[PDB]
């Protein structure tokens, strides 16, 4: 019958082309050494790099109620972190400003003496809002902000807290898209004695990929409510003209997107290929949502984009760490190999 | 009482009496689900996983879906269970071989022998058996083709023995020769319960005219084998389970490794770990909603009483957070432990040439557990020797012959008588011309060992001439003889015709009368005259009869035929001493008579026959001494050495006599002629309770040295065990047999032969392991760890029940060492290197509640999650646990005291466990907090100002979580062959390749629709390439100097053993 021999094959006898990699004296320190060579050069650029980023963090937090109406008072030292190439001469200064009804506003006069050449963005720093939260990351509708117009037992459970008042559609539901940051900023630094303006935009801020999903609503004028939150500015009700599009919309965009930690950045505005002079500038900030909402700060920032994005050591700081520790252990083990000599073996206990 | 009908097949059916059929399967077809649930469940990670599927029922508390536990527990069962089946099947497959061998039953309504399978045979019908034949089933016997009834029936599967067994038949119950004159068998018998009490039976045949007695001289039981017969008619009395023999072996028991109890007690430390987790998890949500709730209305809490809300956070955190046991590591270990079985089956220095049948491993569980072994418990007949009694030296007047002379003694030192070896040419050319001074002696000596035995000649067709003894030393006697030039030829009452080599001339003796071979005489007398006239008596027998039955007054030949049996002695060689006589008929006028009264008492002939023969016995004249040695098999004596080398002791359990088990010792080197033999011989249990108490009195008396112990062994009878084995006062018993370096039991039952092992391994921390032959030893193999068998020889049944089949019993050599220790090291790493895998990766989960208000938000999703042991990190652990090697196959025959290192727990337990926890927690903490800091606030890209969200920042830490535990598996690696190549560093690209393809293509699919456009954020920026270079290496900085240092200046035992197949220098 068969031979039920088994096969004289390389794999079935277990014998195949192998390594045996052994750490040799001479093969650990010389890694180590050429680690720490490579990763000197990079570490000591990604730092440099970091510092060329010139910002301004002015958080214009407690305005109504530390800032005076007559004339503009010095702001605190413990709300300003500027970062320049240069030194600023004159503090920055701030001044509450209310006009009709109770839409009060922050105006804060900064100074540029750097005469920055790159890009400018400007963003606004929310600090303790757990936007990752597991109630708060998945809490809309997909396809209700694909533009398709979803009936009433349709929508998805997400927005479960808010979703339909009266028997009445919400157009955006959700946790999310209910308590954006509704504080308009000017579009404009306002420039002031003997300096020009210095003109900005909020076009194309957001992703790519959000300006090509985010499609105009088909629902009913009639049919739809706005969210709680978004009362004072639309009441009752939505009208004809009362609809907001969230493909133009792109403030709503870049707030959709739910960020990772509770110190996040969001952009407002930015201006490219022109250059900002120095001198005196003011910026006018509406104060629409209270910190009492969240508990955190409001601040108003201003940066240039770098390599890795504004002022960060964390980055350069690890290439120079691991070589700290290529050049300790690298040596303590050279000073072990001819200080103190190593038998070649040939002791085993057995 | 047992009732049982003659001839008849339609009463008997009444009864519901078993078949004729073996079943060494694992699990039957009624009785597979609540063992395999019994041993599936015993773990205590299916029990976590059962309870895990539990919670999910409860509403709300489950954020994923409801059947994302049970629908993988159901996977890993029915893996778990094809497995089982097709082992159970191969069982099966090997088991259907015994079942369909042939064998003739009588048929009434055919009145002629019918060939049928052996699984047709019910209780009392009549079988025909031939010679050579393994007896179906136990038959009492009713005729045969011999005067008034006689046949030799080899028991060597029944207990380990030499010698051919008597039976014979009844009388006037005898007479039912050739197939017809079978229908006059009426009436019915009694009998007593299936036992295994072996050589008793009682009861009465009720045949038509009267009661006819049994007893245990007419009852041939299941596996001994006729020999020197024609045919015998046997009716079948038990069968199937019912045989007295295969009645205790159960079906396989559910068989659990060191390795598995060890796993169960780190299940339990993770399930602390665990517990830790959700609890602290919980109080800080709570604390969270409850101190800070007026600074999280945006969330729109339901807000309710702290006591129902901390059920709902422990019931949704056991969920989040059950996935630190993995699932794929308890189905990857059966994978693993099934392929490096079928590695082990495979290897050709383990395939037996001269037969084919190649090593199998019928359980794939316990293939681990080869390498660490502490106990081996063997087997003499069958497993040891070949069962070959030769002819191997003589000595003749204090003068040792040879045929091949070995290189330890060579030629003589004729210091006072000579003493030495010399070829047999020279005993054929003094024995050639009658000039010599011993030509008369030898003579004489070589027609003593052509005339004086009881072999019964057969001439074949081809013209062989084939012997025929009870005894297998009388055989190898005349085959010596014959080969040597006197050929014994035929033999008929009153007439002895042996053949010369020289003048080719036959002679012919008149055999007058010859005395049986008794336990208490221990002699073979044969009393004759020569064709001339003279009568001559012979005696052959041990040293310590015949040494008083004659007397010095001329044959100064003693001494030295004393220190020839001594240096016999010392090698395992069965000795025999002979004796010539030539008296006169004076003395026989009356012998005759004083013979031949022994015939005429009708009462006691036992009693007189042993008498009528002390009465002849005045001064022999001593010839000198034969040589019977018993072969071992190829590579036996290497293989107990090697064994006993690297720390394991081997022990002997053989059911034949004392005497035949000690020489059995001496020869493969198991023993020595200078150790202390603690001889245990009691016939009560006060006796061996006495002999226990003073022996370990006398052994704790000494302060004991490196010497002593290395010279003790232990000897224990069968019903001296029996009696040292009572749970009333047994330790005295253990205390001592590990003080010596070997045990052997002798005449012990195939009962005892497990009672040995279970009391060895409940009293202990020890692994055992019970090789044996024949089914003899199927409990033993039933009661140890790993039961190992013998295959292709005389019987198989040791070898259709046990877990490995070899073929030799050096292969044991190899299975140990080689593929023990590497089992041991292949399956404890990728064990260690997966629930480290799934660490540092999952406990990033855990870092991340401390910046989400202790929600439990995942990092990543559930499809990229789900892929990580499944697509990316599955490859390398089967690459480290069967394909790898920490050192090569001739280096571990070459120093078996590395088999330590697998004997003592110094690759997998409960401290190295928390050695690679310990060292997932770090790595998976330096991945968080480094991506913590270079994600700031979002603002890492460089691409007109937008931002990096959350599932931007989720793909770095799954990918930077991939690298660090592929550089782990490298770093582990010790052979890097081409599977590897494709393992690890090839996982590594497929994960970069399968990444921009799966997130581009299936967000449009409506299937996980969050990547819709990180790979331009991710891949497109350069900043994620710059975190991948620096994290892997600050994570994997500390083990990459602990190895240097831990392998260059504190070196184990095998990290020398390593270094010395790289540079090849010893
Ligand atoms: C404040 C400033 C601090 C400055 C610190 C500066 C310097 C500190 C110096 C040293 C750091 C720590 C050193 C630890 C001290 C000694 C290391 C002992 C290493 C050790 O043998 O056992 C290991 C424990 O696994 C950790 O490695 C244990 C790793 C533990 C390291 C970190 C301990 C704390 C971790 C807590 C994390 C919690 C973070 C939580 C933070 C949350 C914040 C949000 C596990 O075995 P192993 O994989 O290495 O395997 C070894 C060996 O590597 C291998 O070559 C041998 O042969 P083979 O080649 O054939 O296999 C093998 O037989 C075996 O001997
Ligand atoms: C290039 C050549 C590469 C070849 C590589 C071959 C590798 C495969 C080679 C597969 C060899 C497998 C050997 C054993 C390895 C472990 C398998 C195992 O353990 O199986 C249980 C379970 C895992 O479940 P769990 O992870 O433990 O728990 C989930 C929990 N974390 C959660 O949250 O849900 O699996 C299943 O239940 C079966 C269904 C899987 C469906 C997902 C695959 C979709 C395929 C389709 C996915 C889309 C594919 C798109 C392809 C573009
Ligand atoms: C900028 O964003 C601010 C925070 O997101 C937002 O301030 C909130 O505005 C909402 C909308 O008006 C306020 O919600 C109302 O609160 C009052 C109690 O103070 C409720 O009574 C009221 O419900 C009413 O329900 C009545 C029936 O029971 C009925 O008359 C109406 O349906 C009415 O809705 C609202 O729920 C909320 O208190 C404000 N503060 C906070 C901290 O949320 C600003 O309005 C917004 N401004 C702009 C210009 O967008
Ligand atoms: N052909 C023979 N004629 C006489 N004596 C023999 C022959 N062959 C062997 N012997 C001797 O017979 C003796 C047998 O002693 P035995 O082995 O019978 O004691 P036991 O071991 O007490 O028997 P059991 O244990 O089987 O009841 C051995 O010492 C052996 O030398
Ligand atoms: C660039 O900035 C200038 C300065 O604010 C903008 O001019 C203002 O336009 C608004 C809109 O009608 C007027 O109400 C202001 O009075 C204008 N200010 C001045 C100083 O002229 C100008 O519109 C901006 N450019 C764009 C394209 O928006
Ligand atoms: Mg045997």
């Amino acid at each position: 019958p068969t031979s039920k021999k088994p096969p004289n094959t390389a794999f079935r006898q277990q014998r195949l082309k192998a390594w045996q990699p052994i750490l040799s004296p001479q093969s650990v320190l010389p890694l180590l050494i050429f680690v720490a060579c490579i990763f000197t050069p990079i570490g000591i650029g990604l730092i440099v790099s970091a510092t060329k980023v010139q910002d301004l963090t002015i958080d214009y937090s407690h305005c109504d109620t530390k800032a005076s109406t007559t004339a503009f008072e010095d702001i605190p030292k413990k709300y300003i972190k500027y970062h320049f190439k240069s030194k600023v001469e004159n503090k920055p200064q701030w001044r509450l400003t209310e006009n009709e009804n109770g839409e009060q506003s922050c105006e804060l006069q900064f100074e540029i003496p750097n005469d920055i050449k790159k890009s400018i963005f400007i963003y606004y720093k929310i600090t303790n809002f757990y936007q990752n939260h597991r109630r708060y990351v998945q809490s809309f509708d997909t396809k209700q902000i694909l533009g398709e117009p979803i009936k009433k037992d349709d929508l998805d459970t997400s927005c479960s807290p808010i979703r339909s008042r009266e028997d009445k559609i919400i157009y955006p539901c959700g946790l999310i898209a209910n308590s954006m940051f509704n504080d308009t900023f000017s579009q404009v630094l306002s420039g002031i004695d003997d300096t020009e303006d210095y003109n900005l935009t909020n076009k194309h801020i957001s992703w790519s990929i959000d300006r090509h999903r985010f499609k105009t609503t088909k629902y009913n004028a009639s049919d739809i409510v706005p969210p709680p939150n978004w009362m004072k500015k639309y009441p009752d009700g939505y009208t004809d003209e009362n609809l907001p599009d969230i493909h133009t919309w792109e403030e709503f965009q870049v707030w959709m997107r739910t960020a990772a930690f509770p110190k996040f950045y969001k952009l407002t505005l930015k201006n490219e290929s022109a250059s900002l002079p120095k001198g005196k500038y003011q910026m006018n900030i509406e104060l629409n949502y209270p910190i009492s909402l969240f508990g955190g700060t409001k601040s108003f920032v201003l940066t240039t984009n770098g390599a890795i994005g504004g002022r960060n050591m964390s980055l350069g700081v690890l290439y120079l760490i691991v070589a700290g520790l290529c050049a300790l252990f690298g040596i303590i083990f050279l000073v072990k190999l001819i200080f103190q000599p190593r038998a070649m073996g040939d002791h085993t206990y057995l | 009482p047992r009732v049982i009908h003659i001839n008849d097949s339609l009463a008997n059916s009444s009864f519901g009496y078993s078949d004729n059929h073996i079943s060494t399967t694992k699990y039957n077809f009624a009785t597979f689900l609540p063992k395999f649930l019994f041993q599936e469940f015993s773990k205590y990670a299916n029990l976590f996983f059962l309870c895990t599927s539990a919670i999910q029922q409860v509403p709300h508390v489950s954020p994923t879906n409801r059947y994302t536990t049970i629908g993988t527990l159901l996977v890993v069962l029915i893996v778990s269970a094809m497995k089982e089946c097709i082992e159970d099947i191969k069982r099966a497959n090997s088991d259907k071989e015994l079942n369909n061998s042939t064998a003739e039953i009588f048929s009434e309504a055919h009145d002629d022998f019918v060939e049928k399978r052996w699984i047709d045979i019910r209780v009392g019908d009549i079988i025909r058996v031939k010679s050579e034949e393994p007896i179906p089933a136990d038959t009492i016997i009713l005729s045969s083709s011999e005067p008034e009834g006689l046949c030799y029936i080899e028991t060597a599967n029944l207990d380990g023995e030499t010698n051919l067994k008597i039976k014979q038949s009844r009388v006037e119950t005898a007479k039912f020769i050739d197939v017809k004159t079978l229908k006059n068998m009426n009436g019915k018998v009694v009998s007593e319960q299936p036992n295994s009490s072996l050589y008793t039976y009682e009861g009465t045949m009720t045949l038509n005219d009267r009661q006819i007695p049994l007893s245990p001289d007419q009852m041939i039981l299941r596996g001994a084998t006729l020999r020197n017969t024609a045919w015998i008619f046997g009716l079948v009395i038990f069968t199937g389970h019912e045989t007295k023999l295969l009645r205790n072996a159960t079906a396989t028991p559910i068989k659990r490794t060191a390795v598995e109890k060890i796993i169960n007690r780190q299940i339990i430390a993770l399930f602390t770990v665990l517990i830790v987790l959700i609890l602290i998890s919980s109080i800080g949500n709570v604390i969270m909603s409850t101190a800070d709730a007026k600074h999280l209305s945006y969330l729109y809490l339901e807000g309710t009483n702290k006591a129902g809300l901390f059920f709902k956070d422990f019931l949704t955190f056991w969920i989040l957070f059950s996935n630190l046991v993995p699932i794929s590591l308890f189905v990857t270990v059966e994978l693993i432990k099934y392929y490096q079985a079928f590695m082990i089956g495979s290897d050709l220095d383990l395939y037996y040439e001269k037969t084919d049948t190649p090593t199998v491993v019928r359980t794939s569980s316990l293939v681990e557990e080869l390498g660490q072994i502490e106990y081996i418990f063997s087997d003499k007949t069958g497993t040891l020797t070949r069962n070959i009694m030769e002819f191997k030296s003589c000595s003749i007047a204090g003068h040792c012959y040879i045929d091949k002379i070995p290189e330890d003694k060579t030629a003589t030192v004729e210091d006072g008588i000579e003493v030495g070896y010399r070829k047999f040419d020279d005993l054929k050319k003094k024995l050639n011309d009658p000039s010599d001074e011993d030509s008369p002696i030898i003579n004489d000596f070589l027609t003593l060992l052509a005339t004086c035995h009881t072999v019964i000649p057969e001439f074949q067709s081809d013209g062989s001439i084939k012997y025929q003894a009870a005894s297998p030393d009388e055989g190898a006697l005349v085959q010596g003889g014959a080969d040597l030039g006197y050929k014994f030829i035929i033999r008929k009452p009153n007439s002895v015709t042996v053949l010369l080599e020289e003048t080719g001339e036959e002679k012919e003796y008149q055999l007058l009368n010859i005395c049986e071979f008794n336990s208490t005489r221990k002699r073979m007398s044969a009393i004759f005259r020569f064709p001339d006239g003279s009568i001559k008596l012979f005696c052959k027998g041990a040293d310590t009869v015949i040494l008083e039955r004659l007397d010095d007054e001329a044959n100064q030949y003693v001494e030295a035929t004393m220190r020839h049996l001594e240096d016999y002695a010392s090698e395992g060689l069965r000795t025999l001493c002979l004796a010539m006589r030539d008296i006169s008929e004076g003395e026989y006028e009356e012998w005759n008579s004083i013979y031949n009264e022994a015939a005429t008492t009708l009462d006691n002939r036992a009693e007189k026959l042993d008498e009528a023969a002390n009465l002849i016995e005045k001064n022999l004249i001593l010839i000198g001494a034969t040589a019977i040695e018993d072969k071992l098999q190829d590579g036996v004596p290497e293989t107990i050495h090697t064994l006993q080398e690297a720390g394991i002791k081997i022990w002997v359990l053989t059911g034949d006599r004392q005497e035949t088990a000690i020489n059995i010792g001496m020869s493969c080197r198991l023993l020595s002629e200078d150790m202390n033999l603690l001889i245990i011989n009691e016939e009560t249990r006060d006796d061996t309770e006495r002999n226990l108490l003073e022996k370990i009195n006398a052994l704790n008396e000494h302060q004991l040295s490196t010497h002593d112990m290395n010279t003790l062994a232990l000897v224990i009878d069968g019903k001296s065990l029996g009696f040292a084995l009572e749970p009333e006062l047994e330790d005295y018993l253990l205390t001592v047999a590990k003080l010596c370096k070997a045990v052997i039991c002798c005449r012990v039952s195939p009962l005892q032969k497990a009672l040995v092992v279970k009391m060895v391994k409940r009293k202990s921390s020890s692994l055992l392991l019970a090789i044996g032959d024949g089914a003899n030893d199927v409990s033993m193999i039933q009661a140890a760890h790993v039961g190992v068998g013998i295959s292709g020889m005389e019987g198989m049944q040791a070898a259709r029940s046990a877990d490995i089949a070899v073929g030799q019993f050096k292969f044991l050599k190899k299975l140990l060492l080689v593929h023990g220790s590497w089992s041991y090291q292949r399956i404890s790493v990728a064990i260690l290197y997966s629930f480290y895998k799934n660490t540092a990766l999952y406990m990033t989960q855990f870092w991340y509640v401390f910046a989400n208000a202790f929600s439990g938000q995942s990092i990543m999703e559930s499809w990229t999650m789900s892929f990580y042991n499944l697509f990316f990190t599955v490859w390398p652990p089967f690459v480290i646990g069967v394909f790898d090697q920490f050192v090569s196959s001739r280096l571990l025959e070459r120093y078996p005291q590395l088999y330590k290192l697998g004997q003592k727990g110094q690759f997998f337990s409960v401290y190295i466990f928390w050695g690679w926890i310990i060292n997932g927690f770090f790595h998976s903490a330096i991945v968080f907090i480094g991506t913590i800091l270079i994600y700031r606030y979002g603002f890492a890209l460089n691409m007109h100002g937008e931002l990096a969200d959350h599932w931007s920042w989720g793909v770095t830490v799954y990918t930077t979580s991939v690298i660090i535990v592929l550089g782990k598996a490298a770093l582990v690696t010790n052979q890097w062959t081409k599977f590897t190549l494709i393992a690890i560093p090839g996982s590594l690209l497929f994960w970069l390749i399968f990444f921009p393809i799966y997130a581009s293509i299936f967000p449009h699919a409506n299937i996980s629709r969050e990547y819709y456009g990180v790979v331009k954020h991710t891949y497109g920026s350069g900043v994620f390439w710059l975190t991948l270079i620096v994290l892997p290496i600050f994570a994997l900085v500390r083990d990459f100097l602990w190895k240097y240092y831990k392998r260059m200046y504190e070196p184990e035992t095998y990290h020398v053993i390593q270094e010395m197949q790289k540079y090849n220098i010893s």
